[PDB]
């Protein structure tokens, strides 16, 4: 579609290495450094998603709260007695 | 030992050092349009299924 390799920009000067899929494991360091990672992830990003998300169950149980105490009946049976 | 060569020694020679090996790729220049490995080395063999 009027764009593809060849045209695309100009790098000078950056040698890259890579290694035959055959010859290297598919699963290297999964848990000996994927999870630690995830912590480092999950870190940089839980002061941004958390507490947005924390609101909302906090609207949550007290939106809830609210509705089941308004279908409860209250004492105002007064002023009419016996 | 070049007349013992024939067309069934060249298939076999040539299946058994070129077909479905990983080989070494070394570029230089403009080789933004060179194909990637995984390109490269699925081009060792044919009918892909």
């Amino acid at each position: 579609m009027g764009r593809q390799f060849g045209h695309l920009t100009r790098v000078r000067h950056v040698i890259t290495y890579s290694l035959s899929p055959f010859e290297q494991r598919a699963f290297p360091h999964y848990f000996s450094k994927g999870i630690p990672n995830v912590l480092r992830r999950t870190r940089a990003c839980i002061l941004r998603v958390a507490p947005p998300f924390v609101a909302f169950y906090l609207v949550y149980t007290w939106g809830t709260q609210e509705f089941e105490k308004s279908k409860r009946k209250n004492p105002a049976a007064y002023e009419n007695d016996r | 030992r070049i007349a013992e060569v024939d067309a069934r020694v060249v298939r076999e020679v040539c299946s058994k050092y070129f077909y479905d090996q990983c080989p070494a790729v070394a570029g230089f220049g403009p080789i933004e349009q060179l194909p990637d490995y995984n390109r490269i080395r699925s081009g060792m063999f044919w009918l892909r299924f």
